[PDB]
């Protein structure tokens, strides 16, 4: 039964770490892009 | 690194 649960919370805790750093991701993302249009804004 | 050069950086 231990072996069951942790399977099942292993699968679980996969696909939310998973999700997480697509969200994190997204933000560094944001972060550069940031810096980026800014470098637009002053070169272009 | 003129003022909004060093804004940007920071």
């Amino acid at each position: 039964l231990w072996r069951e649960k942790i399977n099942l919370l292993n699968a679980r805790l996969a696909e939310a770490q998973t999700s997480e750093e697509q969200l994190q991701s997204q933000l560094d993302l944001q972060k550069k892009v940031v810096s980026d249009h800014m470098q637009r804004y002053l070169q272009v | 690194d003129s003022d909004a050069s060093v804004a940007k950086a920071k």
